């Protein structure tokens, strides 16, 4: 007899993007290390955090056993921005603000749609600066092939 | 741009050894510049399709013929 | 390292009527059983088909079959275990007064019978889980195996030159 | 269905990278510094039409390609007798190294060959340099070359090392035909003043630099070449009432890459279809003088398939149907199509166990030296077509044809098989025999 | 006898399955009769005391 | 068709199919030893 | 089944399948860089019209340049039958020049033989479709034609001219159009009243790069291994009715010589390499009454029979010596292609390859003559005998003779091509040797 | 199939059973377990002359003779398993 | 013509098939298609000389679930409550004036 | 007559589809034949009596792999790049003998496309893409009286 | 005037209980089976 | 003389429960379909005007 498999998580490596490392953008900046993108759609509730599960950086809880999908892909928080807690401009706030929600919708806020791995700078504190909760990447607008600004999570 | 860009290499009427026939090569298995009857991904030991460098996966060509390539 | 793949198979069947037996005030499983028997209430009956008895069938069910087998199973559903209750219970139901003894002999009759359904039911769940899982049986080149020609005359295949001793 | 799965949606974009190679500027490769000669050899014995000759290749150069076979004749009638008859009077070819027979050719090969793998404007010029095709008259004088197509005289990747073979010496054996249509012959009718043949073999050698040429005359060497196998037997001879079939014993071995046969009439050479009235399937053909026991030598060939033999066949290895019955256009048209790309005349019939049988590269062999029994099954078609009145033929069914076909009582049967050309220590041999 | 103890077998918590198939003793009688399980009388038909003694009675 | 007899199943069957030893659907061969059958003439005395 | 093939397998597999290198169930594909193609016209500078001298320019529109393709209107000034290839008799010749050097020339004779050799089979068929009238068009028609140019660059995307690297250096094509041509304005030495002139555009085919193939071109040196074309005319001693001239011409050739090539013709008659005669396409109105034989059929000006070429034998001489044996015409005309091309040269067409292949881009064996003081081509005639009036005197004749107006065939133009290097720095690009 | 004679005309059997010819049951169909078990008979026209041959041996497959009306019984018999008990002295079947 | 089945997995997706549930067995349907069509290739006994013969095909409409849906039809075991037909032709007494 | 497909599968080993790895998918090709075809069941706009109709035959050409590969594909994802066929009919902005109609088409097509191609034709004619004349071999009877 | 025969083909199928139904489709098997080998060949002909 | 052929992109967005269309002389409210001589079909449908 031969043993039965599970969800069997598919990862991708980090790529460098010319002076740092980051996800590719199909995929997520996942875990670290071992796991460091997603390709599927769900991942392995990575342990690593501060230390805990949320979910972690990028992804949010879905009801469901088999720990390896856990998480769903594309998704982050309301992570504060300045004075109000909107998504990145890139980002699309679901409305799912947390209190009209159960816990797995309330935690799948963002809908990072095409915008995985890098997103757009933010006219918040009056100077296009990178938001609040991401990593501040060496890339603007007149640099070409690279949309990205600073943005990495 | 930090890549190893080759030369092209196009269907050429007459076969050509590369002068390394000791230690067979990988990257001249899929080179059409040298052979010239038929084309088929190397096979790597227990059958397994090992992929040379510089070329890419049929999954890879699609993502480079579609979305496309980087910098 | 087994866990999570099993820890990963759902615990909880979203069933028809879910939770089947009992757990209901508008009538008695018992009451059920005596109805498709067409028998009075009687202690031999309402002994046999108790929540009492149900329960120590369903135990041992599980209990054994773990027991026998290295799986761990559920209750089963009590509509297939009450109509297989009932239908040995007709076919037997010999006593000659002696409850106790009666009950003894039916019950061994249910568990047996359906130990005979379950252990070979596991097998064919675990035997499916492979094929449902891994690509055709999960096996190698024993189940993608060629015919072997088998036959000698390759035998005499001969070497066209003789090279010089060196 | 509980097996795992990929939704994947940006599977593509998670895939993709930077540019390998560029299309627009390309890299020669430095090859090895070499020339190229054509050198005359001595052929021995008498060249004329039935004789026996031979060469040794002498060591001019240190390795050998192309050889060509030069002919001189004269044509014995007008245009329309002949039919590359510098073809049909190289009756066969024989390359032996060491004393060992590594490979034999023969003219009806030459024409299967031909009739099966050349094509286009290759297949043309390969008759204009063996026959006469601008309506030349009697008298008309050609000089013809017949290339030889033995492993080393189609490619430089397989030029035999002559300079590793200094113990064993390299020589062509070559049979001239006692009669040549349209040359000497007219049918059976001999052509009195025919001329008798001048004959020259040429062979172009490489003359390599030192670096190359020491590592062939001291290393030994191992060379992937193609052998021809070949038998020729009688044909169930199909007839007016009924469908002929026969079992034919296939005495191959080796890992063949195909098989090649043909039906023929003996009495003319390249004839592997049936005679008729109708254009250029006869002598006379369209015409009152129209006669259907003598084909129209200038175009013996045809592909008009209404005048084939074969109905259907199969090849049975160890007894068993190797696949199943097709009819006999699908060895002459499709197996081509697929396997070659160009165009079978009718009567000539492929069976390939390869993908790509026309080239070097090994693409798939039947190995006939671990296989018990090998039978070729053919079926023949109902030869009650009456040649000499065109509607007949031309309006005819798939399962029948010429009266005339039955005259087409020879079969010969090809193989082309993978073998290894050794070299070593200054003498070389066949890897296997068998 | 048959499927050798395959403790690396994964998915060992079968629970989410019935495997029990009541479908053999739908109608059934005491022992083999055939009346199409003879639901005439409607009442409740007690059950009798059927002691598995031998031929006789005593 | 078929199916209904197999869910048929009474009392009465329990001697013919109760615990099964054996089956039908499979046949063992008896690997068996090496020999082979040879006819030979004998010689004829007398007359 | 095709199980049974499988299972046929022992000791003579090992050197087919035996761990196995590559399959040929897969296929590996490769990264390319991205780009793009697009068409744009060039003007001409200077007046289009028979005889005049015009040229262009090509912009950097694009980062690379390939194909080019001229196009020409012409009418027809007689019927079908008068006219032969004639927008490549129109085009007399183009010269490339890089930053003011000479780099190559062609010319409308150097594309015949150029064709005739290395074209063949749809694609031949093809190229006339798009320089000729070929579906039996009538005096007055019009038609629009394509002459591709075939300078290195315009044969492969593997040489593609770097306009872009070239920041100082302009690329210019400088295009004389003929006098006359046959069957448009002139018929033979006569005028065709009311002829037109010529519509002339030049097309170019850019290749547009990415990002980063683009950087390379700009800040990366280049060098590309690429072709010219070397030639001369020469007078041919013109053999007679008595007698077999002879001729040793000086080979005036430099550089890495790929393959020499070479024809006889009648100045006169744009691609006419062959004599007249009274047969069939062999001359105007050949095979009846109204033939001559001292004017073509222009429309089969070429042809494939022998007969009518001047050449008997010839042999390549390096510094007095014997390259190789001394062969026939014939054997320059039809073996040399069908080893070295595969395709089908008419009669009047000669070529002698140093390379294994010629027809390729890959280097395969070249003749260095800046490495041979004094190169010789040693050319023998036939002896014009035959009566080119009387259709049996040609093609009932002998291989030393040819047609009394072979004679007429008193030019001999010599072509060489081979192997330079175009070096690209610092904006501007040039050849590296003379 | 199952027995391995053969059978005169007008006599027809139905295995349940692989080998019903023998002892060992080899699959039975239990009709205690069978509310409502029905034969369905489906019978040839009978139009043939029985007093003529070229009509009773020239016929069709759904014909019979006219003297085939005069089969107006059918007989229906089956073969099952019991068990014949003996104990202390007394027997007889388990199942009536 | 759209001859809509009506099994009772055809009229309810609350009663659909799980085929990927049955790995191991097929689910078929068979058609008979009748000797005679009113109007269409007979008119009542009498046939209609150069009726046409039908086209016929069977349009299948399949439910796609995602991976949790999907997984847990695959490991689960599945119990529909469905209908059945049951059906049986017999000749009418026949009443009369 | 023998119709070979032109699929991308059709055309090299290459890209040959992996049946063994299809455990639960089938692989289908579904015919459409003509309701006329030219010279064999009409003539133009006549049919003609008696035509036969025809008899058809699908034939594929499988290969059968050693023990290694066949598990190798049997167990293994496999993606393979293909081509796809898009096509769409268009009614022509048909010219006149007094003039050059010209017309703008969309072109519904997606995809990184290889290539166009395209025809104008009679429909009535199969593979007629020209129009027809009294020159050899432009019409029915061309160069003659009828 | 012959008639075209009319052929159906019949198969008679075993319907196992569910113990051995699942042993048959989830195990391997072996079974010895026989095959027929067949050549057809010309007889010399005898004569008088 | 022909089966036009249309492709059409649809410029939707949302989470779409059906899609429905149909085909229109704009002229005429409501007519989806053909005129005709046959009753309904067409103005004074069925007879001579």
């Amino acid at each position: 007899v031969v043993k039965p498999q599970g969800y069997k998580p598919e990862f991708v490596n980090r790529v460098n993007f010319g002076k740092f490392w980051a996800c590719p953008e199909g995929t997520t900046d996942w875990g670290s290390e071992d796991k460091q993108c997603l390709v599927s759609q769900y991942g392995p509730m990575m342990w690593r955090n501060k230390w805990g599960w949320s979910c972690p950086a990028g992804s949010a809880p879905n009801n469901s056993d088999d720990w390896n999908q856990k998480c769903v892909q594309g998704y982050s928080m309301k992570k504060l921005i300045d004075g109000q807690w909107r998504c990145t401009d890139t980002e699309i706030d679901t409305g799912k603000d947390w209190s009209n929600s159960d816990w797995f919708t309330a935690q799948q806020q963002c809908d990072r749609g095409n915008n995985k791995v890098f997103t757009r700078r933010m006219y918040i504190d009056g100077k296009w600066q990178c938001p609040d909760g991401t990593w501040d990447t060496g890339f603007t607008w007149s640099d070409g092939e690279n949309g990205g600004k600073q943005c990495k999570y | 741009p930090s890549y190893q860009i080759r030369n092209s290499k196009h269907h050429t009427q007459l076969p050509m050894r590369s002068l390394n026939e000791p230690p067979p090569m990988v990257e001249d298995l899929v080179d059409e510049s040298l052979f010239e009857g038929l084309q088929g991904y190397p096979v790597d030991e227990k059958l397994d399709l090992l992929t040379p460098p510089g070329t890419a996966t049929p999954s890879s060509e699609w993502a480079a013929i579609n979305y496309g390539l980087t910098n | 390292g087994n866990f999570i793949q099993n820890m990963a198979f759902p615990t909880e069947n979203p069933y028809k009527l879910s939770g089947d037996f009992g757990n209901s005030t508008l009538e008695p499983t018992v009451t059920a059983a005596l109805r498709i028997l067409h028998e009075s209430p009687a202690p031999f009956n309402t002994e046999f088909f108790s929540r009492k008895n149900v329960d120590f069938i369903q135990k041992k069910l599980i209990s054994e079959t773990k027991r026998y087998t290295s799986f761990d199973i559920g209750p089963q559903n009590e509509d297939e275990l009450i109509m297989m209750m009932a239908g040995i219970y007709v076919q037997d139901s010999t006593f000659d007064g002696n409850i106790k003894a009666g009950l003894r002999k039916l019950n061994t009759l249910v568990i047996t019978e359906c130990l005979k359904q379950i252990l070979p039911g596991v097998r064919a769940y675990a035997l499916y889980v492979r094929d449902a899982s891994l690509p055709f049986s999960g096996g190698g080149e024993e189940a993608f195996k060629r015919p072997e020609l088998a036959t000698l005359k390759g035998s005499k295949v001969l070497s066209g030159f003789l090279p010089l001793d060196r | 269905g509980l097996s795992q799965l990929v939704a994947y949606g940006a599977q593509d974009v998670y895939l993709t990278g930077n540019p390998q190679i560029t299309f627009f500027k390309t890299v020669y490769r430095r090859y090895t510094n070499f020339a190229i000669e054509s050198i005359q050899q001595t052929i021995n014995g008498s060249v004329g039409f039935g004789n026996k000759v031979s060469t040794q290749i002498s060591r001019n150069g240190d390795l050998i390609t192309d050889i060509v076979v030069e002919f001189v004749l004269t044509k014995g009638g007008n245009g329309g007798t002949t039919y590359y008859p510098a073809e049909e009077l190289l009756q066969d070819v024989e390359l032996e190294i060491g004393g060992q027979r590594i490979d034999k050719h023969y003219n009806d090969w030459f024409r299967t060959y031909d009739a099966l793998f050349r094509m286009n404007d290759d297949r043309y010029n390969y008759r204009r340099m063996t026959d006469w095709v601008n309506n030349e008259l009697v008298g008309a004088q050609k000089r013809f070359y017949v290339p030889l197509i033995f492993f080393f005289n189609q490619t430089p990747g397989l030029a035999l090392p002559l300079i590793a073979l200094q113990y064993h010496e390299v020589k062509l054996y070559f049979t001239l035909a006692s009669q040549v249509q349209g040359v000497n012959y007219n049918g059976s009718s001999a052509i009195a003043g025919a001329a008798q043949p001048t004959m020259s073999v040429w062979v172009d050698y490489i003359f390599l630099d030192t670096q190359e040429r020491t590592r062939f005359a001291q290393l030994p060497h191992e060379y992937l070449i193609e052998q021809l196998q070949f038998t020729g037997s009688e044909t169930a001879t199909p007839s007016a009432t009924t469908q002929a079939s026969q079992n034919i014993r296939l005495n191959f071995n080796h890992p063949t890459k195909y098989l090649a046969w043909n039906f023929n009439n003996p009495t003319n050479y390249g004839q592997y279809t049936a005679l008729a009235n109708i254009p250029g399937a006869c002598s006379g053909a369209g015409t009152a003088a129209a006669t259907v026991t003598t084909p129209d030598y200038g175009n013996t060939g045809t592909y008009n398939e209404q005048l084939a033999v074969l109905d259907s066949a199969k090849i049975q290895l160890n007894g068993q149907d190797r696949f199943a019955t097709r009819k006999g256009s699908y060895f002459n048209k499709v197996q081509p199509y697929q396997s070659i790309g160009g165009v079978t005349p009718a009567g000539v019939y492929l069976y390939s166990f390869a993908l790509k049988p026309a080239g070097r590269q090994p693409s798939g062999t039947c190995n006939f030296s671990r296989i018990d029994n090998a039978t070729l099954s053919l079926t023949y078609k109902t030869c009650s077509i009456d040649a000499t009145s065109p509607a007949a033929v031309l309006g005819n069914t798939e399962t029948v044809t010429a009266n005339t076909a039955t005259l087409l009582t020879a079969l010969n049967i090809y193989a082309k098989n993978y073998n290894v050309l050794r070299i070593m220590s200054g003498m070389g041999g066949l890897a296997y025999a068998n | 006898p048959e499927a050798a103890d395959f403790a690396q077998f994964a998915p060992k918590n079968l629970q989410a399955q019935n495997f029990l198939t009541a479908t053999q003793w739908i109608g059934v009688n005491t022992q083999g009769s055939s009346l199409k399980n003879a639901n005439y009388d409607l009442r409740a038909d007690p059950i009798i005391p059927k002691a598995d003694v031998g031929p006789w009675m005593m | 068709g078929g199916l209904s007899q197999l869910v048929a199943y009474g009392a009465q069957d329990v001697y013919l199919t109760g615990n099964p030893q054996i089956t039908f659907f499979k046949t063992v061969y008896r690997r068996y030893t090496n020999f082979a059958i040879e006819s030979i003439q004998q010689t004829i005395n007398g007359s």
